[PDB]
DNA sequence: GTTGGATTTATATCATTTTACTAACTGATAGCGGAACTTTGGGAGTAAAAGAGTCTCCGCGAAAATGGC
DNA sequence: GCCATTTTCGGCCTCTGTGAAAAACTCCCAAAGTTCCGCTATCAGTTAGTAAAATGATATAAATCCAAC
């Protein structure tokens, strides 16, 4: 699942705007980086982030999450 | 498409059936597609093809 | 013990991005209707006289339900 | 009551493919079919615009709290 591009994801066209802002390509790059960082964004405010992690959770993969030797 | 109904519609039809008109009505449909164009909700669908 | 500045929370207003709903152009495409033209489809007609059907087949038997007397 | 002519039946499965005769033309008229062109409806594709909603960012006001005197 980590090696799917984020638009594959079904989010509002804000969040994909704010995710392009920090060049997040792919899925995985965006769950290697916390909400406190994500949240210093210009644009990627609160119901954005509730949104990225409801679906994420939906997913099943809320952000945080570490792996190894990617890729 | 006319699913579930006795009969298909134009736009004309589906405008005066709500508040809307020509285009507005032609872009819902397009937004629909685009929607449901999405890998993730086309997987079932696939399968009928 | 304290107290006041500051370092955070609390509430509201402002700016930016996106959505919802317009119109105009572009380009095509299908459908319907009319005019002309070629093809098809139905009908009438033929004036030496010509003036009684097929039809091959026909290698079946036992029993019962029918007329006719 | 008795001939004497019709009528009615005769096992189950499985494969199997049929083209195989037969002799008229001619003229006139109406309607269907074919094709072309023009008008009209209907939709995809694209762009730009305007008002409004949504969302985030900043501002403005306090709570209290912690360190220094």
């Amino acid at each position: 699942i980590l090696l799917r591009p984020v638009d594959d994801l079904e989010l509002t066209v804000r969040s994909a705007n704010c995710l392009k802002a920090e060049a997040i390509h792919y899925i995985g790059d965006l769950v290697q980086r916390t909400e406190v960082e994500l949240l210093k964004t210009p644009n990627l405010g609160k119901k954005s982030l509730t949104e990225i992690k409801d679906v994420l959770a939906s997913r099943g993969l809320s952000l945080g999450m570490r792996l190894e030797n990617w890729p | 498409f006319g699913i579930d109904m006795n009969t298909d519609h134009t736009l004309e039809e589906v405008g005066k059936q709500f508040d809307v008109t020509r285009e507005r009505i032609r872009q819902i449909e397009a937004k629909a597609l685009r929607k449901l164009r999405h890998p993730s909700r086309s997987e079932v669908l696939r399968s009928f093809l």
